[PDB]
């Protein structure tokens, strides 16, 4: 039998899509991830509501006031401000319907107005196997739909970013956010080993191609969420076929920050292209 | 005369049905009547809001948006229903009134 390197055609199998769930790894790894709650599985009443079509509001069904309480209960437990999720995704696509135009939730309506007008939450609820080899989606195994309510903070998008592993080992990384960040490249080298060292408490997690969200503040490098090691999470600034050419092997990452001087900048750049004269 | 509005009252007109040609043969779902207590996705130019349908009467309807809009009386509107777990155009309309976030 040949035997294939590591570089070979990326697929996507059930399991992998298992793994990937908030209860799945968020088990493993809660000592890495900022407070949540999750409430497996998620109240009936709220699937069946999800699944009715347009929006109607309280202020047609409605979930039945066990669920509002029980959603709101772990609310208050959250310091009175949530962001949601079902198992994968959040309603970042239907940020339009908020108020404030954030992913915050105060109230219980806030989050279902959220969940129920957004196409990534809809992909959870519908699409979640549609790429599997390993499953066939006629109608998918001993699997439940989970409410997660993260304890929302003020998460600054500059210091979140996506992380590329390929066989346990830290393939690139880049900026989650679009815009410019000057600060970036002055901390870049702390950034990585921050992020290099947390892959080294995800030795745990099942598979060995994953995609692992981070916020870094402070000297802290916290655990967002695991997404699967396929093109369905966004490459950001890599491209899937980019990420399948990167050697495994290599012990640097590849680093991607969205792009935009001195007499010693000047010098002290003219003192590397000194050294690019001898090695 | 471009002002912020937190409430809007359209005159408007719907879809007999859903956009489209079913790849069966099958006709597009028929487009139904615009509910109280429904919120919809409005697209007041480049502004995409829900809007919360407070009251109807005939070709006039009264949209409480989710957050404050910048627009004009007479603006051209596009109403959206979630159908399918899709935002399906539903409808067209024009600010006739509204009210201000604070003047
Ligand atoms: N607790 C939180 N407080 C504030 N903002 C948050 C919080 N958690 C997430 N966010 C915001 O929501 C965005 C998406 O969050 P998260 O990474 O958990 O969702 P996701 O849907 O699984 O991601 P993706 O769809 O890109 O794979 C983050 O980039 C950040 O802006
Ligand atoms: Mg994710």
């Amino acid at each position: 039998l040949v035997p294939r390197g590591s570089h070979m055609t990326l697929i996507l199998t059930k399991n992998q899509v298992l793994h990937c769930q908030f209860s799945s790894w968020y088990s493993l790894f809660r000592k890495l991830t900022p407070k949540a709650k999750v409430i497996k599985p998620i109240p009936a009443t709220v699937l069946k509501y999800l699944h009715e079509d347009s929006i109607y509001v309280e202020q047609a069904y409605y979930p039945e006031r066990e669920a509002i309480q029980l959603i709101e209960k772990a609310i208050k437990e959250l310091g009175g401000a949530v962001v949601p999720k079902l198992n994968w995704s959040t309603p970042k696509d239907a940020l339009w319907i908020t108020t404030t135009g954030s992913l915050k939730c105060t109230t219980a309506e806030e989050v279902l107005l959220l969940l129920k007008s957004s196409d990534f939450v809809a992909h959870d609820l519908n699409h979640a196997f549609d790429d599997c080899k390993d499953f066939d989606n006629a109608d998918p195994k001993d699997f439940s739909f989970e409410l997660v309510l993260k304890e929302w903070f003020p998460m600054h998008a500059s210091t979140e970013f996506r992380c590329f592993v390929k066989s346990k080992r830290l393939i690139a990384f880049c900026q989650r956010d679009d815009n410019y960040y000057e600060f970036l490249k002055e901390n870049i080298d702390c950034y990585e080993k921050l992020i290099s060292d947390l892959l080294k408490k995800l030795d745990t997690f099942p598979d060995p191609d994953f995609v692992f969200d981070v916020y870094i503040h402070k000297d802290r490098a916290w655990l967002i969420d695991i997404n699967p090691f396929y093109p369905r999470t966004d490459g950001l600034l890599f491209s899937w076929s980019e990420l399948e050419s990167m050697n495994s092997e290599n012990m640097k990452p590849e680093i991607r920050l969205i792009p935009k001087a001195s007499e010693g900048e000047n010098l002290l750049e003219f003192a590397q292209k000194w050294q690019d004269l001898t090695n | 005369l471009p002002n912020i509005y937190t409430d809007i009252e359209i005159n408007y007109f719907l879809l007999r049905r859903l956009l489209g040609v079913k790849t069966d043969g099958q006709k597009q779902a028929k487009v139904r009547k615009l509910e109280p207590n429904e919120v919809l996705m409005v697209n007041i130019g480049s502004t995409a809001t829900g809007a919360r349908v407070v009251a109807v009467k005939a070709d006039m309807a009264r949209l409480q948006l989710t957050s404050p809009a910048c627009t004009e009386i007479n603006e051209k509107i596009a109403l959206s229903r979630r159908i399918e777990k899709h935002w399906r155009l539903i409808g067209w309309a024009t600010i006739k009134k509204g009210t201000t976030l604070e003047p």
